[PDB]
């Protein structure tokens, strides 16, 4: 199996470049077989308390890696999936104000853009200096609130809008393509399989 | 890889390199780990030495006749001999631990 | 006494780890020699004698 | 009654796992505080030479600046000194560390530890005992740090420790500029324009490839020295803006200095921090690791042990002697028993080990030599050899 | 030197002692283990 | 362009996370430091052969390449063997420095790191020294005042 | 009309130390119905929609 992995992902290096951009921004996936299926680890919820993407965060932070730490048990796979930003925007209220969605994916791009960290007194320095210390700077929005408070430039009249004002911000599945009930409930799965010997 | 080759095989390129080397500069080899290993193994095989000449010594006294101690210190350098050829055979090298 | 030597180093080859590297050759040369010498102390040194 | 004692013999005199050996050369590690720069780290390895520059006992020593094991910065180095010959030498690799320790204690900038060659090909960078001290209970990193200090500061009074120091880079200080985004948003100035003269103030940026000479040659552009040597070049950024005034970063950026682990070393998954060791004169390497040991048990709960590298493998090999010499010992008999056909006369022969343990004992005491390896070799070297002449006697 | 004499210093001694005990020693186990078969007979 | 911390919150735990499968795996330990480089390293037990294990490392480590950040995955994941240890140093000094270091360090490079690398088991030449380059200095002070 | 009735991946932002997606799209609600799809506009270049 190791061979022909090998020798797919290097014949499958060729194209990476000519793929579409969207598709190469998820990247391939490549994978052998796999043998040795144990059991699932299916975290359901009765009472409904929780939904499948809360219940998938909870497994992978807190169970996923915990579970690892059993001998003999090789890899997981964990089937559900994971909370990401969403931004479901009202088009009548773009049409409000005269704005469009790529100008909300400027806005997004702009105001969410990483920093490079330097270093004060990096070589080359000039003679005299004694000391050095790393600087940093956060320009990511890290919560629901912030990315909430994302400008908007409105052009009939001018006026600055929060990002709330022509979408709803939330937090949900990255794809919502399928989903898993166990017992009429929300739930997400875990896999187990061997580890060699 | 091996230490040995490498270093002979650097030093030889350094050969080389010195004649295009322009004048005002200077090669040098400042931390080099090529003798121990040959000193090691040179010592080791001195001390082989001394031990068959040891056991050559005892052997004479107790037998007291030249040829009879010849007949069994013969032995040793002919199982030492096929013992090399099993080493090759089987992949091993020679080191200070076979020593 | 042949047998018995070569015998009792055997087990010790199979050691795992770093020192298992380390009594494998003492294994292999101490067992090999010990059996090549039996052999030519019954082929060779009789016909020397 | 022999057997007996010689019983004692083997399970209580101290272990190791290989021998020492002077192999003309030696491993100094200057390591200086988060905040040291070249100029230091310079300083401190010219005072190293200075010591080093009256020994005739020395060939030469080589010393790179920036770069050290376990960590590369402008606080890290490492010289390679080597010995002369053999011959003309006078003393050996370990004094001469211990010289340099002793000097660089008395008066030096940092840290700077003098280390042997390691004795195996690979095993570790240096002679001694490594350790990974990690977090089993998310106690969080700040308090990783104050249990290893705990743990440097009841080792340092032990007998059976030469010298423990931790193996990496230490902690630091660092500037985190905080961005007010409403107040960028009120100036007009767009937050790229903010995040881009960031990006660009202190960082290196590749254009293209020059020829120079028929080479490509990289073209590199970066903000001049003067400009990024304090806080106040960064802090004094200007930036256009719509109302035609130019707004510095200390308008619109709030200075904040905090204190955080420069380095973050994880071991098997865990977050962890390495440290190293050297046995004490008289005190074996597994006397000195039990004593480790012992002393990690008092350390809060939620702190883990583990050994790594020539330590696990001294270990393993303590635990499987045990079954080697029995495994051995029964090959032995069962060979006799199916050579001899009976069942009685290989035990004469299996008794009369216990005779050559007694005297393989006790040459390794009277010399001094701890357990090792070689030892347990010379073991099976003895059984098979005292069943020789029990055999010859059988 | 060390390599050699941790190699040497136990076979040395484990010779000795199984060299000088064991003709003294042998003759002892082994009658009294065949004399312990002869009891049981 | 990411500060020690992120860098061990978002690639190192990930990669680390697929280590375990490894056939023959003994100990793995991850580093990271303020310099800007990730370093994981993975032990195997003794006697296992490197080639087969680096392919394992490689087809093991991609199942997070899509889970690790952008930057990362575009940049690329560099899976190799390196035994640690110096056997041999080499190097150029000028007693009568009419070549100045920088230059001793352009010859070094150009023409003995590769003369070095051909000759058979020389695994990696780590030359310390840096190829020269245009050196572009912006006084940020004249950038503005001329509004570039 | 790729964005709008496409899921359109923008960055990564970080989330309890874990990077995570930002993906913009129109509300459910107004992908809907053929008409209402239709009712997209585009900007213009006399900046009517």
């Amino acid at each position: 199996v190791e061979m022909a992995q090998v020798d797919v992902q290097n014949k499958i290096k060729a194209v990476e470049a000519r793929l579409p951009q969207v598709v190469r921004q998820q990247g391939l996936q490549v994978e052998a077989s796999s043998s040795g299926f144990l059991m699932l680890v299916g975290i359901n919820s009765p009472n409904n308390q929780y939904s499948e993407v809360d219940l998938s965060d909870y497994l992978v932070r807190n169970v996923v890696e915990e579970l690892k730490r059993v001998e003999g048990v090789g890899k997981v796979q964990s089937f559900g999936a994971e909370k990401a930003m969403r931004i479901w925007v009202d088009p009548n209220k773009l049409v409000s104000y005269g704005l469009s969605i790529s100008d909300v994916n400027n806005a997004i791009r702009e105001n969410n853009v990483e920093i490079a960290p330097g270093r004060l007194g990096d070589l080359p320095a000039e003679k005299g200096q004694l000391i050095t210390i790393p600087l940093s700077a956060q320009g990511q929005l890290s919560s629901l609130e912030q990315f909430k408070n994302i400008s908007l430039k409105s052009k009939t009249n001018g006026s600055v809008i929060k990002l709330s004002d022509v979408a709803n911000v939330e937090i949900g599945s990255q794809a919502y393509n399928f989903a898993i009930l166990e017992n009429g409930k929300p739930a997400t799965a875990a896999a187990i399989q061997l580890s060699p010997g | 890889a091996n230490a040995v080759k490498t270093a002979e095989g650097v030093r030889a390129k350094i050969e080389e390199l010195k004649l295009n080397l322009p004048e005002g500069m200077e090669f040098s080899i400042p931390y080099d780990t090529a003798p121990f290993v040959k000193i090691s193994i040179e010592k080791v095989i001195h001390t082989l030495l001394e031990a068959m000449v040891l056991v050559f010594i005892v052997m004479y006294l107790f037998l007291h006749n030249v040829r009879y101690t010849l007949i069994p210190a013969i032995v040793a350098p002919i199982a030492l001999l096929g013992t090399f050829t099993v080493m090759l055979l089987a992949g091993f090298s020679i080191n200070v631990l076979t020593m | 006494i042949t047998l018995v030597l070569a015998a009792v180093f055997l087990p010790m080859a199979f050691a795992s780890g770093s020192v298992g590297v380390i009594y494998k050759q003492f294994t292999l040369t101490m067992s090999v020699s010990i059996l090549f010498s039996a052999l030519l102390a019954l082929i060779l040194t009789p016909a020397l004698c | 009654v022999i057997t007996g004692i010689t019983f004692a013999g083997m399970k209580y005199w101290p272990t190791a796992f290989m021998p020492e050996e002077d192999q003309g050369w030696f491993m100094t590690s200057f390591q200086l505080p988060s905040d040291a720069t070249a100029e230091r780290t310079r300083n401190v390895v010219n005072q190293f030479e200075n010591n080093l520059k009256d020994n005739p006992d020395v060939k030469s020593n080589t010393a790179i600046l920036g770069w050290g094991f376990s960590g590369a910065g402008q606080n890290v180095a490492v010289a390679f000194t080597t010995l002369k010959d053999f011959k003309e030498r006078t003393s050996s690799a370990s004094k001469m560390t211990s010289d340099v320790n002793s000097s660089m204690a008395n008066s030096t900038e940092g840290e700077t530890m003098a280390v042997l060659p390691p004795a195996i090909d690979e095993l570790g960078t240096f002679s001694g005992f490594s350790l990974r001290l990690q977090d089993r209970a998310n106690l969080g990193m700040p308090a990783l740090l104050a249990a290893q200090d705990e743990l440097m500061a009841m080792a340092a009074k032990n007998k059976k420790f030469y010298m423990v120091w931790n193996e990496g880079l230490p902690q630091g200080d660092n500037i985190s500029l905080k961005i007010d985004r409403e107040k960028l948003s009120a100036l007009g100035v767009k937050f790229s324009d903010v995040s881009d003269i960031i990006s660009t103030s202190m960082g290196s940026m590749y254009i293209n490839d020059f020829p120079n000479q028929g080479r490509m040659q990289q073209v590199i552009v970066q903000v001049e020295a003067k400009s990024r040597m304090q806080l106040k070049d960064i802090l004094n950024l200007k930036v256009m803006g719509s109302s035609g005034q130019l707004v510095s970063l200390s308008e619109v950026v709030t200075p904040q200095w905090n204190k955080a682990p420069q380095q973050y070393n994880r071991y098997n998954g865990r977050p962890s921090l390495s440290i190293a060791g050297i046995p004490n004169f008289d005190t074996s390497s597994g006397e000195a690791m039990r004593e480790m040991e012992q002393l990690i048990a008092k350390l809060p709960k939620g702190i883990g042990y583990e050994w790594t590298g020539i330590s696990l493998q001294e270990k393993q090999s303590e635990s499987q002697m045990a079954f080697l010499l029995g495994l051995s010992m029964l090959v032995v008999f069962l060979v006799l028993a199916a050579l001899y056909e009976s069942w009685a006369i290989p035990l004469s022969v299996m008794l009369v080990v216990p005779l050559g343990i007694f005297g393989a004992i006790i040459a390794i005491m009277s010399r001094g030599l701890m357990n090792d390896v070689f030892f347990k070799i010379g073991l099976i070297t003895i059984i098979g050899l005292s069943a020789k002449n029990a055999i010859l006697i059988v | 030197s060390e390599t050699q004499h941790a190699l040497g210093t136990g076979v040395f001694g484990g010779m000795i002692s199984a060299t000088i005990l064991a003709i003294f020693f042998v003759p002892v186990f082994f009658i009294f283990i065949l004399g312990a078969v002869e009891k049981l007979f | 362009g990411a500060t020690a911390k992120t860098i061990n919150d978002s690639v190192v735990t990930l990669i680390e996370r697929e280590l375990s499968g490894v056939k023959n795996l003994l100990y793995y330990s991850a580093t990271t430091d303020t310099s800007g480089t990730a370093e994981i390293t993975a032990t195997f037990k003794p006697g296992t052969d490197v080639e087969m294990a680096q392919v394992d490392v490689q087809n093991k480590i991609k199942a997070v390449e899509a889970r690790l950040p952008q930057v990362v995955r575009q940049q690329g994941l560099q899976v190799e063997a390196s035994s640690s240890g110096f056997l041999m140093l080499v190097g150029i000094n000028s007693p009568n420095n009419q070549y100045s270091e920088v230059d001793l360090s352009d010859y070094l490079v150009r023409n003995v790191v590769e003369e070095l690398k051909r000759v058979e088991g020389v695994g990696k030449v780590q030359s310390f020294g840096a190829e020269k380059a245009m050196r572009i200095w912006v006084d940020p002070n004249k950038l503005v005042s001329y509004g570039l």
